[PDB]
């Protein structure tokens, strides 16, 4: 419906660029418009869209379609049954530089993460993060350069900084958690207390 | 008595904040000779942690009194007699858990994770003995603490991830042993630094079940390092 | 052992947060037969307050578990056996202090202030017995609690100022007895209202050394009336 309009808008706007993602996810959780929107983003449109989103710029006609196809894909998908561990590397800047440990923050653009740690270091060595979440979308079947096996988190998705540390090499090592998981998440029941830690 | 009965009594005792009951329940479960589950190990551990922990606190209070009131000889004889009553309770609690460790816990430990846990525990209770011991007995309790912590350290470094909460918890307690019991800021800082450095190098090894357990012990490791090395 | 020796052990045990040791030290001081000073009375009181208070808390926790976890009949038995172990401990505590009260504390209390304190205390420990008792045994303790509280109430109303912290504290504990043990919001509100009204009518009777003691108990009795008639 509103999807049929979007799927029509996307091939009108991006032609063969949009169409090449049709049927790339034969599982069928997402519609043609959603599959094409995430494809377009993951393949190359991440750069211009995330730049417009992080700068608070007006999205051009074509950017609006990709963003509305992705937002719709995240409304559909929702939270998964299991918590997933993904990885992310950035070069010069990171959304969570401004967030102190225990506090929550977000990226204004979309957060790309990888199921492979080695794949993340290949994107950046400024800051390497370990993410734990449930509301991410697996796009490895739509677009998968470097066999990145990407799990994308929605824009403005709130993440809690569990650890923010630095390497003797000067790499910041972060542990982020989807703030919606709660306080109980990531704790093996009774373990920390059993560990009889030498601290008041 | 039945295993699941004593375990439920221990879970009850925990809620009622009756840790001497909780420890006695888990002492019997252990004396049955059968390997404890992860739940039963943690119940035995939190039970004795609180049983011993209360006496450690009470000992640190009466000892702090003895210093600030070094006056009347009958008043000091009251303070000493009371410190020694608490010391005797400490030594009795520790011996009981060190007895459960050597006779039942360490020999029945199949997987390396539970072995490092019980060996770190043996290092802990020998360290608790060291805090109250003096002379020749101190030398022995200290050497036994270091040995049990080192044994656990070598097994963990070979069969566990640098982010494992049991490996990190061992690193924290062993470094604190060097700082408090051997008064070595250098050896303490070296253990904490290496353990933290090896854990941030391999954050990919974090478990989706115990990642917040790991990040918390990594914050205590780092926080100690900045405390031990930072000038005002 | 010597009086000043046991008192120092009790002051030590208190700092070490070892109240069972603190109570046992003060039990021996009481069992000698000589009247306790204001310092020794307060040491015996805070010792048993914590000794009993811990068992009351543990009892309220295991009882709250028994209700919310009704499935395995073997689990319910474990809960009952444990509640009854704590009940046994609670019963033994109150008996030991009620024994110290009738045999040593109440007979040696010369001044009325001390007699009110020990009689309010007798009402308190009989009320603690009532919380765990059932049937015929419950009826005996509730009647003994009310009697001991009423005895102190009549002595306090005649020989003490309406703002005396021991008189006000008695009013708070007696009103709470009516509310919790006799489930009478009307009798509880009447005791609290009259006690508060008589205290604000005679604020001139406040002592310049213990006025904050009185105003605090006058706030706890004021917060209860607004809570109960809401
Ligand atoms: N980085 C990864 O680890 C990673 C992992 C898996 C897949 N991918 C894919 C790789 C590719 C692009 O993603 P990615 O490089 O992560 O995009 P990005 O837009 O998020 O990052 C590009 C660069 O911009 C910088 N930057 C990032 N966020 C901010 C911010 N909030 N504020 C200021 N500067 C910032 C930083 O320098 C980063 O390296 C898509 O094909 C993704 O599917 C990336």
């Amino acid at each position: 419906g509103a999807d049929k309009a979007l799927a029509d808008g996307l091939v009108k706007r991006f032609g063969a660029d949009a169409e090449k993602y049709l049927g790339r996810q034969p599982g069928g959780i997402h519609s043609d418009a959603e599959v094409m929107a995430l494809g377009l983003y993951t393949g190359i449109h991440y750069a211009d869209l995330n730049r417009a989103l992080r700068q608070g710029q007006e999205l051009d006609a074509g950017q609006k379609l990709i963003d509305q196809g992705m937002s719709a894909a995240f409304e559909k998908s929702g939270q998964a049954e299991q918590v997933v561990k993904t990885f992310r590397g950035t070069r010069g800047g990171d959304a969570f530089n401004a967030v102190e440990e225990g506090k929550v923050g977000h990226d204004d653009g979309y957060l790309s993460t990888s199921l492979n740690p080695g794949v993340a270091r290949s994107f950046g060595q400024g800051t390497i993060s370990t993410v734990f979440g449930r509301s991410g979308i697996d796009v490895s079947g739509i677009s998968n350069y470097k066999n990145a096996k990407a799990i994308l988190y929605n824009k403005e998705t709130d993440m809690r900084v569990l650890l923010s540390a630095s390497d003797e090499q000067g790499v910041t090592r972060r542990v982020l958690e989807e703030a919606a998981l709660g306080e109980l998440s990531g704790h093996s029941q009774g373990l920390l207390d059993a560990l009889d830690l030498a601290s008041k | 008595m039945d295993k699941s009965e004593l375990v439920q009594k221990a879970k009850l005792a925990e809620q009622a904040e009756r840790y001497d009951d909780m420890a006695a329940a888990m002492k019997a479960v252990t004396e049955q000779g059968h390997e404890l589950s992860n739940e039963e190990r943690n119940l035995l551990s939190v039970a004795y942690k609180n049983v011993v922990g209360a006496r450690r606190s009470s000992w640190r209070v009466i000892s702090s009194i003895e210093q600030k009131t070094e006056r009347n000889e009958k008043k000091q004889q009251m303070g000493k007699e009371y410190r020694e009553k608490i010391e005797a309770e400490l030594q009795d609690i520790c011996n009981d858990v060190l007895e459960l460790l050597d006779k039942y816990l360490i020999p029945n430990a199949t997987q390396p994770e539970s072995k490092v846990f019980y060996l770190k525990m043996k290092g802990d209770y020998f360290r608790y003995l060291s805090e109250v011991a003096s002379g020749d007995n101190k030398q022995t309790t200290v050497s036994n603490s270091q040995q049990a912590y080192q044994e656990a350290f070598e097994i963990s470094k070979k069969e566990m991830q640098p982010t494992h909460p049991i490996r990190l918890g061992l690193a924290l307690n062993f470094s604190v042993f060097y700082y408090e019991i051997l008064n070595s800021p250098e050896k303490a800082c070296s253990l904490a630094k290496t353990a933290f450095d090896e854990a941030i190098a391999e954050l990919d090894t974090l478990n989706e079940e115990s990642y917040k357990d790991s990040t918390l012990i990594m914050q205590l490791l780092r926080d100690n390092l900045t405390l031990w090395t930072s000038e005002n």
